[PDB]
């Protein structure tokens, strides 16, 4: 559940990481690795 | 809940719980916080 | 226009005081206020009745199915509902039986009175209607009575008495609960057949001590009594026969103290040397005196000193604490001893007789037992009641009080005078009271008619709580009484009643073979006090309250 | 009429709960299922424990229904039925508390769908109360009349689901000797009183034929006394051995000054006369509930006489039964015959605390072991585990009944109930079969904590009861199912009877309730 | 349930974190909490409810479509059942109360399978093989639509949709009304495919006599008031022409660009006249066409009303867009957005006008309605509902609107099946024998799926305040023999259900209750797709608003 009330289901790990509002800065680097994993190949976000 | 105040133990809202894997990580990291004091 | 004058001349009384007249449908509201808690009682009437969690101010909880017990804890605002509380409280104190009948009948008399007041009947005629119905109701209860006990002590007759009483409160299994009471009633009664003496029975004789653990099947009937005490000096199984003696003292077993400034005074060293051993000697003397009489257990009334205890356990005299008045008086009735506050020699005639005093583990704590034998019987026996939940111990204990209260009903009147139960006694009065309305003329006939309609709640309640449809079970039962007494004698249509479990249609297979009956003395005062509950509520046309 | 408002009269107080419904009772069941969920994973040896900290910051670690439920102030009225049966099961038997609570819960869940259908309440209670009568009789047939082979095996199973189960090879050897000291028909629980010792390791414990009590006070002449007596003699006292008021009062008039010296010397004369009577009988060990002054302990310290005080009455009663003496609250009536004796005496350092050891008596009624451990919960868990195991081997001596553990009792009883229900009507049928599969919750969760799949287990139990007549149950070692008689796992039947009776009484109590009133 | 979990222990999230079987239990209680209000509204024995908006306004509603839409729930797991109730109202239009109860029990009964260490992927697979096996069994047990010499079907279909309503007792009178209404408003499209537009009939909120004396209009009824009071109210005679206009007829300015700037003040009055004259030239040619009745979407100024009052023309302002398409479709006219043609000239042709037999304005309890009857080209229909107040008629409006959707489906698809929980009880006997064939772990999933389907006939008996197990046991006995029927009709013990008014098991074909099979198909898939959405969730991440 997002801040604006928009509810969304997501099993892919990349889209899960965007909606998670993580306060720690180093933990937010996993958001962009899944974007690079999503942009290059488009599969295995979770694995990475 | 069904609208009624569903309370079991006294001071329901004050105390918390913790289970699963997150309960274990609180235990091991708490030992590492004390171990860093003793290791040096 | 923006605001009313807000009831002028209202400063005659305080702002918190309020008046409530008969107009504005307020008598209908008082009937509706009764209807709030009356519907709670319907789900609690009969063997399939459901208990109630009535938590209270303290937190102390009681789970129950009795009308008089549950209403004690609830703080009530409406005064007309408090009439039912004190009416049921009167029922519990005097007879100890039929409190739900008082609540459910007097509430329904106010229910059918809702129709009568709405029709236009004056309140004065309503009281005259039920009073004339009451005189005919109490008259016919003596006429349709069948059966009698005629014997104070019998194994099979007590099953007809106790079993229909405790069947309402914590039914469970029938035999294991009924045998505990019928065995204990025979112990305490002074039988004394062929002597012409007056019988006597006390409600406080039979008392139940609650012990956690175990199961209901492991409950036993103790001849004597029990406390959760610990012997001070030593414990003894007392395997020695040739029965011991008992001496009861209400004062503390100790050196004498006066009352006004008991202080030592020693002028010289000669008194200092003898003051310490003087005591030993004196106490020892009194104690030896007590013992040459062959006593081996003394029940103390207050705190016992250590020096007196040293000489008691020397000769193996058991010590028991009873720090209260009633706990000390109940024990004398078992052995039949006469206490004396003096520290001298007990009289031999006053010494009690107890064979054995055992100490065993029942509930994990130390308890002392005083089981007698078949020879030299005693009274004021107890019942060891074992159970898992403390709340269930409370309601089963009050069921024994209701059963013991039912045994009181045999002593005062001439006999038992049992009636048919299971709604048969209520449904029979409907036809008799309905015929009585046809014989009397006047505008009071509708009051007599609605008085009969109010008695339908007992079969309607037992049919609703039994999981059956009341629209089919009730008129099927009317067919047994719509075939009224033909020319043949010994008609057996009076024993027809409702049934909780079993055959369809429901006319029970008699209440006979079933061995369930009701007491006449319960029905007399119940209909009397229930009519008084409806009389005082209907006779008043204005109510005044304060602060709310 | 006296006011323009005319307030409507409420029946109950403001804040007094109103409760009518087909539900209402469902909340009480869900409240019990909530408490039942906390005690759910604590079943069996492969379970877990529960850590609770109350408002006073008192740490506790326990797996017992009782302790856990208690360390919890339950305010819900229907949920305290589980608290009562746990204390009732803990007070009498002392084992399988949890089991009783999980049974209750499942009976309640089955009761829930049935109540979601009109099936009423007296009908559900009649099924369990009629079925539990056959379960008690069936357990009597499952149990054996064993008399051959002359305790050891019953203690290993009672120690399960907690700390000392893995150390059962050492604790069961000495725990069986604890109850053998107790004779028949007495079974005093206070003689098995064991104390706390913060510090040490549990492996270094040992068996003691007597008592070991803390002095709790440092006297002026304590070190002067010898710590080792070859032939000690114990004498229990109750008189207060110090210079003070004699009998609850203090008032002494003296006129002449010459007698003022004599009355003081008389007090010094009688106090040594009180001590000399203790010295003349040869009592080497002196014990008293009341305090002992510095004057007395130094008089005893010169001529090699040990003394101690500041002990409770429960400790004093354990001293008499260990040495076999008696209590004497007067020094003049002391005789040689009432003095207790033992083999030897030695005061040893135990966790920075001194304890007076007695051991080697020919006939000792007492077993008291020192519980040493790291944390205060370790010594507490070793106490509760032994207190639960000692009750089992205690009542095993009262009667010799043995049934198969590992959830084997529930399956054999459930099969006959399915046969008994296959013979009866409709309403009752569904109810008895619902009671049957609800009774199988004990082997259900016992294998879920082990990590095994429940379907393969539960399908193997039902179809294999023909050759597994009665001793058929689960085995955790080989990861298979076989006969429990060869594995030497035993358990008494009294836990099973009281569990079903308490569980049947618990579920039937609130099943006869459809209301909830809460004043204030 | 017991206590709140730790808030982001070494995780560093701004919101809340929860995991394990606790949230799975909260979803079960969440689906059961919203399903309890739907329980008592199921079946003819169910009772209605009322929702208060904290402003005095209230509305009585039985169906769970708009009840759950009004109940603003914040838990997102409950929103799927809220949207499921709205989804089922769009496609099928009936059974919104059943999918919420079926979807909640499938999650409730599957909650026991979660703690058995059965994965949800295996559970839904066992549910899905049970689904397609159930759809084929539903496709086998369906019956034809003839059943006799006469129709004898559409009157019985209305009783199922009309049950559990305030006017369920009057369903015998309204059964003839709904079948006569939808057979009048049929159309033709896709070269032979017949369609039945729902909501095309006009449901008027009238007050008066009773729901029993509700007169069926043989034609469309327009709900609008007359412009002027001096106009003729009743227009008799055959071949009444209907004109449907939408252009702006009141005086309006020239377009945005045009700014009249004048230098010679002599023509300042003339430009004012032609702006007033150019709007009357349009009204002049309509009078030349001879249109007795004219309808306009926009307003009508007083400059135009004088010509209609003089020439005895019925001008009505404040019409809506969706209504005039049905007027032109029924009366045979065509929608005129503007008056023009391919040529440069501007004129009006008589072919644009419709035809009807009679037009009468009627007033009943402050509700003026223009009754247009006798359309020559194509028939139309409207239903004038009558009751206590507007809020009671909203239940009747939803009752009629759901009835049109059910009668729509039985004509589009002739296959039907009996009510009373017949197919719900028949699938249990079919799936129990199939559950043993598959062998491995899916037996419990298929078995518990079948046990959840029995909740529909059980709820009929619970709400009836009668003994439920006896009716379920008797319904179980007859359906148990249906699979073992031993064919050689004498294939009896099928097509039976509960009769709640008498409490017996009788034949639903003779009782006169049916339901289309397509409603059972879409309800089962939409209920299972909602069950798949809730079971697959493991951990929640609620982010607080910034
Ligand atoms: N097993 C039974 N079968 C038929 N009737 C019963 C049965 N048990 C009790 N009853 C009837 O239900 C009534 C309940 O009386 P009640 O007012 O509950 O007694 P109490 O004063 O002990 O509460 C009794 O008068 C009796 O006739
Ligand atoms: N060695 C064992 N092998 C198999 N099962 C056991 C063993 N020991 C105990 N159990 C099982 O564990 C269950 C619970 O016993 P226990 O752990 O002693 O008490 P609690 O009920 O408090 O957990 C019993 O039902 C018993 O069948
Ligand atoms: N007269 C009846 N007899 C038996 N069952 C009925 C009857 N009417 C309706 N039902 C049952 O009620 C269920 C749902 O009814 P429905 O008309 O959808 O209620 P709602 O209009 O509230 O949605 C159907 O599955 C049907 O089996
Ligand atoms: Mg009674
Ligand atoms: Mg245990
Ligand atoms: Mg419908």
């Amino acid at each position: 559940k997002t801040s604006r009330g928009e509810i969304i289901i997501s099993n892919d790990g990349h889209t899960i990481l965007k909606q998670m509002a993580i306060l720690h800065p180093v933990a937010r680097m996993l958001v962009e690795v899944s974007a690079a994993q999503d942009s290059e190949a488009g599969d295995g976000t979770t694995s990475v | 809940e069904m609208g009624r105040p569903f309370i079991i133990v006294k001071d329901q809202g004050n105390k918390k719980r913790q289970h699963g894997l997150e309960a274990k990580k609180s235990h091991i990291l708490a030992a590492r916080s004390v171990a860093s004091i003793i290791k040096t | 226009s923006l605001r009313l004058p807000q009831n002028p001349n209202a400063g005659l009384f305080k702002q918190g005081y309020n008046s409530y007249s008969n107009a504005d449908g307020q008598i209908i509201k008082s009937i509706a206020a009764i209807r709030e808690l009356h519907q709670m009682c319907l789900t609690s009437m009969g063997p399939c009745g459901r208990n109630k969690i009535i938590v209270n101010h303290l937190g102390k909880i009681i789970i129950t199915n009795d009308a008089a017990t549950m209403l004690r804890e609830l703080d009530i605002v409406h005064p007309a509902v408090k009439v039912l509380v004190m009416a049921t409280e009167q029922q519990k104190i005097d007879m100890g039986d039929g409190t739900n009948l008082v609540m459910i009948l007097a509430g329904e008399l106010l229910n059918v009175s809702e129709k009568l007041i709405s029709m236009g009947l004056s309140a004065v005629e309503i009281i005259q209607g039920y009073n004339m119905a009451r005189k005919f109701t109490l008259k016919e209860l003596d006429e349709m009575v069948v059966g009698e006990i005629t014997d104070k002590n019998d194994k099979n007759e007590l099953l007809k008495m106790i079993k229909p009483v405790i069947s309402s409160k914590k039914y469970g299994s029938e035999d294991i609960l009924s045998e505990l009471v019928s065995e204990a009633v025979s112990h305490v009664l002074p039988v004394a057949q062929q002597a012409g003496e007056i019988p006597y029975f006390n409600v406080d004789s039979i008392r139940v001590v609650k012990i956690m653990g175990g199961s209901l099947s492991n409950s036993t009937v103790i001849k004597g009594m029990v406390f959760n005490r610990e012997p001070e000096g030593h414990v003894k199984s007392l395997s020695e026969d040739k029965k011991h003696k008992v001496a009861v003292f209400t004062c503390p077993l100790d050196i004498a103290n006066t009352e006004t400034k008991g202080t030592v005074l020693l002028h010289n060293a000669q008194e200092m040397l003898d003051f310490s051993k003087g005591e030993e000697k004196q106490i020892d003397a009194m104690m030896k005196e007590i013992a040459d009489m062959g006593v081996e257990c003394i029940v103390a009334g207050a705190g016992v000193g250590e020096l007196a205890l040293h000489y008691l356990n020397r000769y193996g005299i058991l010590v028991l604490k009873v720090p209260s008045k009633f706990e000390l008086r109940r024990l004398c009735r078992v052995c039949g001893a006469t206490p004396l506050p003096r520290l001298g020699a007990p009289t031999p005639e006053e010494l009690g007789l107890v064979e054995t005093v055992k100490t065993m583990e029942i509930g994990g704590d130390r308890v002392t037992v005083f089981k007698q034998e078949q020879g030299e019987i005693s009274r004021t026996s107890t019942i060891i009641l074992r159970g898992a939940t403390q709340n269930n111990l409370d309601d089963i204990e009050r069921a024994i009080d209701d059963g013991v209260a039912a045994v009181k009903g045999l002593m005062k009147p001439s006999g038992g005078k049992l009636l048919p139960g299971a709604g048969a006694t209520e449904i029979e009065l409907i036809s008799r009271i309905t015929k009585y309305g046809e014989r009397t003329p006047g505008l009071l006939q509708l009051a007599i008619k609605q008085f009969a309609v109010a008695f339908e709640v007992v079969p309607r309640t037992l049919a609703e709580t039994a999981g059956l449809d009341v629209n089919e079970v009730l008129p099927n039962l009317y067919a047994a009484h719509n075939v009224t007494e033909p020319g043949a004698v010994k008609t057996d249509h009076l024993y027809k009643g409702v049934d909780i479990d079993g055959e369809s249609d429901e006319g029970v297979k008699d209440i006979r073979e079933e061995n369930i009956y009701d007491m006449l003395a319960t029905k007399k005062f119940a209909i009397n006090v229930a009519t008084e509950a409806a009389t005082t509520v209907l006779s008043i046309d204005q109510i005044i309250m304060a602060k709310k | 009429n006296f006011g323009s408002q005319t307030p409507t009269i409420v029946v109950l107080k403001e804040g007094t709960d109103a409760s009518q419904g087909k539900g209402q009772i469902i909340s009480n069941i869900n409240a019990c299922v909530a408490v039942q969920e906390a005690l759910k994973p604590t079943l069996g040896p492969l379970g877990s424990d529960i850590l609770i900290v109350t408002s006073n910051q008192k740490t506790t670690i326990s797996n017992d229904g009782a302790t856990i439920l208690k360390l919890l102030d339950v305010v819900h009225p229907a949920a305290k039925t589980l608290v009562d049966i746990s204390r009732a099961q803990d007070a009498e038997v002392g084992d399988g508390t949890t089991s009783v609570t999980i049974l209750a819960g499942e009976l309640m869940k089955e009761a829930k769908p049935f109540l979601e259908e009109g099936i009423s309440s007296h009908l559900i209670m009649k099924g369990y109360r009629k079925a539990v009568s056959l379960a008690v009789e069936k357990i009597n047939e499952l149990a054996v009349d064993i008399t051959s082979e002359k305790l050891e095996r019953c203690a290993r199973t009672a120690m399960s689901s907690k700390l000392i189960h893995n150390n059962a090879d050492f604790f069961v050897k000495m725990c069986v000797d604890a109850v053998l000291s107790l004779d028949r028909n007495d079974l005093d629980d206070k003689l098995i009183g064991i104390k706390k010792i913060p510090g040490g390791a549990m492996e270094e414990s040992l068996f003691i034929n007597g008592v070991a009590f803390k002095k709790t006070f440092s006297y002026a002449g304590f070190e002067q006394q010898p710590k080792k007596f070859n032939n000690p003699k114990i004498l229990s006292l109750n008189v207060e051995l110090e210079l003070k008021a004699e009998k609850d009062n203090a008032e002494v008039r003296v006129e002449h000054v010459e007698d003022y010296q004599a009355i003081v010397d008389a007090e010094w004369q009688l106090i040594f006369e009180k001590l000399r009577q203790v010295e003349e009988t040869g009592a080497n060990i002196v014990l008293s509930k009341l305090p002992i002054g510095d004057l007395a302990t130094q008089f005893f310290a010169d001529r090699n006489i040990f003394c101690a005080g500041r002990v409770s009455a429960d400790d004093m009663n354990r001293v008499i039964q260990a040495v076999g003496g008696s209590i004497q609250s007067t020094t003049s009536d002391i005789k040689p015959e009432h003095l207790g004796t033992c083999a030897l005496f030695e005061e040893m350092q135990i966790g920075s605390e001194r304890y007076n050891l007695f051991q080697g008596c020919p006939q000792a009624k007492t077993c008291t072991l020192l519980l040493r451990g790291g944390a205060e919960q370790v010594i507490a868990e070793v106490e509760r585990s032994l207190h639960d195991a000692i009750m089992i081997v205690k009542r095993a001596l009262q009667n010799k009944l043995i049934v198969a553990g590992g959830g084997a009792t529930e399956m054999e009883v459930s099969k006959c109930l399915r046969d008994y229900s296959k013979t009866i009507a409709g309403k009752q049928q569904m109810i008895i079969n619902a009671f049957a599969k609800a009774l199988e919750v004990i082997p259900r969760q016992l294998c879920e904590n082990a990590g095994f799949d429940a379907i393969e287990i539960l399908n193997k139990l039902r179809l294999a009861h023909s050759k597994g007549e009665k001793w058929y149950g689960v085995v955790f070692e080989t990861e298979n199912i076989g006969d429990n008689f060869a594995k030497f796992v035993w358990e008494p039947a009294l836990v099973k009877i009281n569990a079903l009776n308490s569980a049947t009484e618990a579920t039937n109590l609130i099943l006869s309730v459809d209301e909830t009133i809460t004043n204030k | 349930q017991l206590f709140n979990n730790s808030r982001s222990d070494t995780l560093f999230l701004g919101g809340e974190k929860i995991s394990g079987d606790d949230i799975r239990n909260q979803n079960v209680l969440a689906t059961m909490a919203v399903a309890n209000v739907v329980k008592s509204s199921l079946g003819p024995v169910g009772l209605d409810k009322m929702l208060v908006d904290d402003i005095g306004d209230f509305t009585v509603t039985n169906d769970g479509a708009t009840i759950l839409s009004l109940l603003d729930v914040q838990h997102p797991a409950g929103k799927i059942l809220v949207e499921l109730a709205q989804q089922q109202d769009r496609e099928i239009g009936d059974g919104t109360t059943s999918v919420v109860i079926i979807a909640s029990e499938l999650l409730k009964r599957a909650n026991e399978l979660v703690k058995n260490k059965i994965h949800p992927t295996t559970i839904i697979t066992g549910f899905r093989v049970a689904l397609r096996e159930a759809i084929r069994f539903i496709n086998e047990v369906l019956s034809t639509s003839v059943d006799t010499l006469g129709k004898e079907t559409l009157i019985n279909i209305a009783k199922t949709s009309m049950s559990s309503k305030i006017i369920g007792a009057d369903s015998d009178f309204f059964s003839n009304m709904v079948v006569d209404a939808l057979l009048a408003v049929k159309t033709q499209n896709s070269k032979g495919e017949i369609k039945y537009p729902v909501k095309a009939v006009n449901v008027l909120k009238a007050h008066g006599k009773s729901a029993t004396e509700s007169l069926l209009v043989p034609g469309y009824a327009l709900n609008c008031t007359v412009a002027s009071q001096a106009m003729p109210k009743r227009i008799a005679g055959g071949n009444v022409k209907i004109a449907c206009l939408d252009l702006n007829l009141q005086k309006a300015r020239m377009a945005m660009g045009v700014q009249i700037n004048i230098d010679d003040p002599e023509q300042l009055e003339q430009i004012r006249k032609r702006e007033a004259g150019i709007v009357l030239e349009r009204v002049k040619k309509i009078i030349d066409a001879g249109a007795q009745v004219v309808l306009t979407t926009k307003g009508i100024d007083d400059l135009c009303l004088k010509e209609f009052v003089e020439a005895k023309i019925m001008g009505v302002r404040r019409c809506k867009k969706e209504d005039l398409r049905r007027i032109a479709r029924a009366t045979g006219a065509t929608l005129v957005s503007s008056m023009s043609n391919l040529e440069g000239e501007e004129t009006f042709e008589s072919s644009y006008l419709g035809l009807c037999d009679e037009v009468v304005q009627a007033k009943f309890s402050d509700d003026e309605c223009i009754l247009i009857k006798g359309t020559s080209k194509h028939s139309s229909s409207s239903i004038i509902l009558r009751g206590a107040n507007d809020y009671s008629l909203d239940e009747m409006e939803r009752s009629l609107h759901d009835s049109l959707s059910v009668v729509k489906r039985t004509l589009e698809s002739g296959n039907v099946v009996p009510g009373g929980g017949c197919v719900e009880a028949a699938l249990n006997i079919y799936l129990d024998n199939f559950a043993t064939t598959v062998g491995s772990r899916e037996q419990l999933a298929i078995a518990e799926f079948a046990a959840a389907l029995l909740i529909i006939p059980k709820t009929l008996a619970v709400n009836a305040a009668k003994d439920s197990s006896e009716l379920v046991a008797k319904l179980r006995s007859y359906h148990a023999a249906s699979q073992m029927a031993k064919p050689e009709k004498r294939r009896s013990y099928r097509n039976y259900g509960l009769d709640l008014i008498r409490g017996k098991i009788v034949d639903e074909i003779h009782a006169g209750v049916l339901e289309p099979t397509i409603s059972k198909v879409k309800s089962l898939k939409s209920a299972l797709e909602a069950c798949v959405a809730i079971l697959r969730i493991d951990t929640m991440i609620t982010v607080d608003p910034e």
